[PDB]
């Protein structure tokens, strides 16, 4: 439950940063 | 408004990125977790991404920061293609499906210490149509995002 949406969060981040650095 | 339950799983996601448990992302800490999850980051994207979050110039994120950052407003279409291309980086040899070694393989970049049995129910409890494989809704579902699926 909060594993897989803990995971979502971090990686949705990851994203959001990649969007950010362009 | 969001609950205590979405704030700790932010939190929770938030400590995966500051790995010496300071209470800030450093961008040192940045550069190691976006390299590990696959994207290259060059030093001058990493600079921007730390000015364009960091409001209080401490050259670090803390978690009322990233908090901001994972809250701030967005489109249905622009959330859905969220979820999608987070599901992308999981499947990792384009099978269309998250498996256990997909999940396995994400975990570990993200240094969770994660057994295999731990694995398996992340698996397991997602699955749904029985199948051993995670496909794109209940990916969606797992998420509690099923609206836009
Ligand atoms: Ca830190
Ligand atoms: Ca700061
Ligand atoms: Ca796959
Ligand atoms: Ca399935």
């Amino acid at each position: 439950k909060r594993r897989w949406k803990k995971n979502f969060i971090a990686v949705s981040a990851a994203n959001r940063f990649k969007k950010i650095s362009s | 408004g969001l609950t205590e339950e979405q704030k700790q799983e932010i939190r929770e996601a938030f400590d995966l990125f500051d790995t010496d448990g300071s209470g800030t992302i450093d961008a040192k800490e940045l550069k190691v977790a976006m390299r590990a999850l696959g994207f290259e980051p060059k030093k001058e994207e990493i600079k921007k991404m730390i000015a364009d979050i960091d409001k209080d110039g401490s050259g670090t994120i803390d978690f009322e920061e990233f908090l901001q950052m994972m809250t701030a407003k967005m489109g249905e279409r622009d959330s859905r293609e969220e979820i999608m291309k987070a599901f992308r980086l999981f499947d990792d040899d384009e099978t269309g499906k998250i498996s256990f070694k997909n999940l396995k393989r994400v975990a570990k970049e993200l240094g969770e210490n994660m057994t295999d049995e731990e694995l398996q129910e992340m698996i397991d409890e997602a699955d749904r149509d029985g199948d051993g494989e995670v496909n794109e809704e209940e990916f969606f579902r797992i998420m509690k995002k099923t609206s836009l699926f």
